[PDB]
């Protein structure tokens, strides 16, 4: 996993994930679920105030090195 | 319906400016398709983003005087006040319409007050600094003698009119038309000061290559602006023949380098029906609040959306765990859940509680105006 | 292969210049408040306090001249009847 990023949850708990710049966000939500119990459906990833679309890549959202992604749960999702 | 607080602002511009959509209609429809939008604003996170992108647009129209409906543009103002838009904003835009008028009267006058350049070759425009302009950061440029000699002459003209006032030249918004004797013919170019500067940096060396580094010396334009301005001259969109033929090609201005060389394309020319026009006139404008500004608010507006998002989430999180909580008890633990995120301010909180009340997430108790209930 | 200006649309920003002399009338910085607005409370009369310019080119406050027109109608400095400028 050439690109090592991290996802911060409400509590501030940061989670580290290894991915590729071609990896889709739909897959990050998954690698997030294998590390924490959070199901993809309750996940909203926010990078730079913008919401990431499932069918897109980290490369699209100019994600880099230790770049922080925000995991903000859905309101209508539990 | 259109949700983006920006795309919304971009529609009003589409309607108020001379575009296809606005010519393919009538004042009634337009006034209607406009009245519609301000209504939807009542349902947009932070109305300021709409104000920002709107004012910007107006400025473009006002300045380049390419407003389609001069009546509405004005009227657009009050309906903008009526809907609820802030105070200092509305009248502030109004002040902008007042200046173009004050200016027309002032231009017509200045032109006559003298019978640099021919009378009707020069057109003035003096606007209130508090109204118009935003970000004030020194921007330097080398003006060609023609323009430089005019500035003071205008500076004195305003002097015996309204003393105690000083003009501050705006090169971002200033524009004009410059001739361009090529090897194929003569054409009129519509451009911003910065471009005039870059182009004129050839006049003393018509057919010579000039590197990116030297243009930085000949034009004084800071690195960033130069990059955009050159790119605006080697890659103007929807243009068949470019005006400046740069050297080692790139796909973005960011890739330009000191060694990069530029030269005046001698094979320039328009085309009308696959027939090479020898006389022509094209526009190369559409500028902004200096680039550095763009990156500025975005950077922050993004952070705000994130706080709003976290605030929003944190509330419904407490609300989910507990079920019936009071504004009081909620305020205090709202601060702890976001303990490692940021300190939510009470205004942002107030607003997201309201937002969550209409989108039916939270409900107020009949028994206690305060104290919210977690619905559905 | 000249590039010649053919039409120029100059745009400048109107701004209140800095005056550093005093109101020969109330003896206060022309840019600040006058002796009136200074003390006298707020009210419907606590209207803005701007400076005034005349055809003699001198410049006093606005209120400090008003209270100098209900009477002596000449500029106290160059004794030539008062006359404003926009
Ligand atoms: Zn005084
Ligand atoms: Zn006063
Ligand atoms: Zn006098």
């Amino acid at each position: 996993g050439s690109m090592l990023i991290k996802v911060k949850t409400l509590t501030g708990k940061e989670i580290e994930i290894d991915i590729e710049p071609t990896d889709k966000v739909e897959r990050i939500k998954e690698r997030v679920e294998e590390k924490e119990g959070i199901p993809p459906q309750q996940q909203r990833l926010i990078y730079s105030g913008k919401q990431m679309n499932d069918e897109k890549t980290a490369a699209d959202y100019k994600i880099m090195g230790g770049s922080v992604l925000h995991l903000v749960l859905a309101l209508r999702g539990g | 319906e259109s949700k983006c607080p920006e795309e919304l602002a971009n529609y009003c511009d589409m309607l108020l400016r001379k575009t296809p959509l606005s010519k393919k209609l009538t004042s009634e429809e337009i006034e209607a398709k406009l009245k519609e939008v301000l209504k939807k604003l009542k349902y947009v996170q932070n109305k300021d983003v709409f104000m920002r992108y709107h004012k910007a647009h107006l400025t473009r129209r006002l300045i380049l005087d390419i407003s389609a409906d001069s009546e509405i543009e004005e009227n657009m103002v009050e309906w903008l006040r009526e809907v609820g838009m802030p105070a200092d904003y509305v009248n502030k835009l109004a002040r902008m319409f007042q200046d173009i008028k004050v200016s027309e009267d002032l231009n017509q006058a200045f032109k006559e007050m003298h019978k640099a350049l021919p009378a009707d070759s020069v057109n003035i425009k003096i606007l209130n600094a508090g109204a118009w302009s935003r970000s004030s950061e020194k921007v330097f440029v080398s003006l060609p003698t023609e323009l430089e000699d005019l500035i003071p002459e205008v500076e004195e003209f305003y002097k015996k009119n309204h003393s105690g006032r000083k003009l501050h030249w705006h090169h971002l918004m200033s524009n004009g038309i410059i001739t361009f004797k090529n090897e194929v013919g003569q054409y009129d170019l519509e451009v911003t000061t910065f471009q005039l500067a870059v182009l004129f940096a050839w006049n003393q060396r018509p057919r010579e290559k000039i590197s990116f580094e030297n243009l930085k010396l000949a034009t004084e334009l800071p690195d960033a602006e130069l990059r955009r301005t050159l790119w605006s001259l080697v890659a103007f969109p929807k243009l068949k023949r470019q005006v400046l033929l740069y050297e080692p090609q790139v796909n973005s201005p960011k890739d330009f380098t000191e060694g990069t060389l530029f030269s005046v394309n001698q094979e320039f020319s328009l085309i009308k029906n696959a027939k090479v026009q020898k006389r022509g006139k094209i526009n190369l404008i559409g500028r902004l609040q200096l680039t550095t500004e763009r990156m500025r608010e975005e950077e922050n507006e993004g952070i705000v959306q994130l706080r709003i998002l976290r605030t929003q989430e944190a509330i419904i999180q407490i609300m989910k765990m507990r079920k019936k909580i009071s504004n009081a008890q909620l305020q205090t633990e709202l601060v702890e859940i976001l303990k490692n995120m940021f300190l939510p301010q009470k205004k942002m909180i107030k607003e997201q509680i309201e937002w969550l009340i209409e989108h039916k997430y939270i409900r107020r108790d009949e028994s206690d105006i305060n104290t919210f209930i977690y619905m559905a | 292969k000249r590039f010649e200006v053919k039409k120029w649309n100059a745009v400048a920003l109107w701004a209140w210049d800095i005056v550093v002399d005093n109101c020969a009338i109330c003896r206060n910085h022309i840019m600040d408040l006058c002796i009136e607005c200074q003390a006298n409370q707020a009210s419907a009369t606590s209207e803005e306090c701007t400076v005034a310019w005349g055809v003699c080119n001198h410049a006093f406050h606005f209120h400090c001249i008003s209270r100098w027109l209900k009477t002596r109608q000449v500029c106290p400095l160059d004794n030539r009847e008062w006359e404003f400028q926009k």
